[PDB]
């Protein structure tokens, strides 16, 4: 009975620890992928704005060729 | 032959405090521990329950236990609270939340060694320890879970001492939480294995008595505990006073328990009185005898006519004819012989004590080992399974590390107890 008593309290400690552990890992993974995804969206937005500067340079070049 | 008393949890400490108030008054001890007593019958066996201190003070051999400090503060604030030895208050801070698992496995485990240290100190000063008596409820967390944890540890360290309990069974009519049937069933499983004798104090019966017989419309725990303290005083009479019997806890166990597991008693009391209001006509010995055997006077809500008395112990208190007491006790058995098992000859024993309890010229206390006690455990078993079949409210327990399997074993053991009581009701 003493053996079973400490196995019960060790089990309670193990479940509480595991819950804390999984919550900590779950949000660490969530914040990591959230940061990646937001950055990928901003990176794509700039990459298309920069293409607008590449195209605007070409436009002025073609005007020069017309002279 | 010293008894060590332990009271645990809210209910245990409240009925515990009342018991010490009541028997101290009977033995002529005031809240200071001084004896201003009339008779000398009062002191002859006073050492069964009291340590003597220098300056001829009498200190209860009592240990007060709780995982929560509140109701032990109220006891110390209480009338006789100054009589208890302050070192024998052992308490935690977090409470048990009405959870057997917390009292037994997580909160109670943290505190149980301190209690066992206090138990040890009191035992080492004993010339010859009889054993222990515990007051507790089975429906809460502390008295139920930690109380049964204490019983198990006390048995390991004192395996040749007697363990006696006054256990208050929960009732929906007087109920704190829905999980009482869980706590009670887990506790009964412990009581079956680890006590020699337990008085089943049924809050259902205490409520029915107050409502029906005592015409108290809204009974409080104060009204319930008046009944409890009267019963506790009566059933202890032959431990505390000199008589033709000079009983102790082991002889009570030997003569009341024909098979080890069937050690759960229905107590009875007469006359039934409410607190504060006194009635001025004493009973006749014939009246005492009939009332003490009446189902309306049982402190466990079971019908005695639904079973058989294996053994009975009866104690009559007050100045009366022992001849008339003998005739009336012989009368009830001879007229109702079918309700006493034929295979235990002369299974009714009567004792008389001259000192009556406070407020009564005459009283009768009844201790029955009846197969009808199975009704009590059946009632609790139904309430348990009603929730358990849907696993309702279990998370309170699995959250402390308990497994469903432990609930299944405790329920199955209590069903076996019911079967065994049924086995002897027909023999
Ligand atoms: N007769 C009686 N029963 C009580 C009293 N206090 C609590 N109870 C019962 O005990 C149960 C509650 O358990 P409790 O002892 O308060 O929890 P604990 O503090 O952990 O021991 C309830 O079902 C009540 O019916 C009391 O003063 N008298
Ligand atoms: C069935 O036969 C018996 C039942 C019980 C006893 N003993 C030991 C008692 N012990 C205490 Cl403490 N009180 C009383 C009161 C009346 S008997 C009794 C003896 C014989
Ligand atoms: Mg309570």
């Amino acid at each position: 009975k003493r053996e079973h008593e400490r196995e019960v309290i060790q089990k309670a400690i193990e479940e509480n620890n595991n819950f804390i552990k999984m919550a900590k890992e779950k949000l660490a993974q969530k914040m990591e992928s959230n940061k990646e995804n937001r950055e990928a969206h901003l990176a794509a937005m700039l990459e298309r704005l920069q293409e607008k500067d590449k195209h605007a340079e070409e436009v002025r070049k073609n005007k020069e060729l017309k002279e | 032959r010293e008894i060590v008393h332990i009271q645990a949890g809210q209910c245990g400490n409240q009925i515990g405090a009342k018991f010490w108030e009541v028997i101290s008054d009977e033995h002529g001890i005031d809240p200071t521990g001084s004896y201003h007593g009339d008779s000398d019958l009062q002191l002859e066996r006073i050492n069964v329950y009291y340590n003597e201190a220098t300056g001829n003070k009498y200190v209860p051999r009592a240990i007060l236990v709780d995982l929560e400090p509140g109701t032990m503060d109220s006891v110390r604030s209480g009338p006789f609270g100054q009589i208890f030895r302050p070192d024998n208050f052992v308490f935690g801070q977090s409470g048990a939340g009405n959870n057997w698992a917390k009292g037994h496995y997580t909160e109670g485990a943290e505190l149980v060694d301190s209690v066992l240290d206090v138990v040890r100190k009191e035992s080492e000063s004993c010339d010859c320890l009889q054993g222990f008596q515990l007051t507790h409820s089975l429906g809460g967390g502390t008295g139920s879970g930690m109380g049964t944890l204490l019983i198990s540890k006390i048995r390991e360290e004192y395996p040749d001492r007697i363990m006696n309990t006054f256990s208050v069974m929960p009732s929906p009519k007087v109920s704190d939480t829905v999980v009482e049937p869980y706590n009670a069933t887990l506790s009964v499983h412990q009581l079956v294995e680890n006590t020699d004798e337990t008085y089943c104090i049924d809050n259902e019966a205490l409520y029915d008595i107050c409502f029906r017989t005592l015409k108290l419309t809204t009974p409080t725990y104060g009204d319930l505990n008046h009944l409890v303290s009267a019963t506790m005083s009566g059933v202890t009479t032959c431990l505390r006073f000199p008589g033709q019997l000079n009983a102790d806890l082991r002889k009570l166990a030997v003569n009341m328990v024909p098979f080890p597991r069937l050690h759960f008693f229905m107590p009875g009391f007469a006359p039934l009185t409410s607190r504060g209001s006194q009635q001025y006509r004493a009973l006749t010995v014939p009246e005492l005898t009939q009332q003490m055997f009446d189902s309306k006077n049982m402190m466990a809500a079971c019908d005695p006519r639904h079973g058989r008395y294996l053994t009975v112990a009866a104690i009559f208190r007050g100045r009366m004819s022992m001849k008339e007491v003998d005739e009336q006790m012989l009368n009830v058995q001879n007229k109702n012989s079918s309700y006493f098992v034929e295979w235990i000859p002369n299974n009714v024993k009567t004792a008389v004590c001259d000192i009556p309890p406070r407020g009564l010229k005459m009283s009768a206390t009844f201790i029955g080992n009846s197969t009808a006690i199975q009704e009590l455990f059946k009632r609790i078993s139904e309430q348990f399974t009603a929730m358990f079949r849907r696993k309702a409210f279990l998370h309170w327990y699995t959250g402390e590390g308990m497994d469903e399997m432990e609930f299944t074993e405790a329920e199955s053991n209590m069903n076996d107890l019911v079967s065994e009581y049924q086995q002897y009701q027909d023999a």
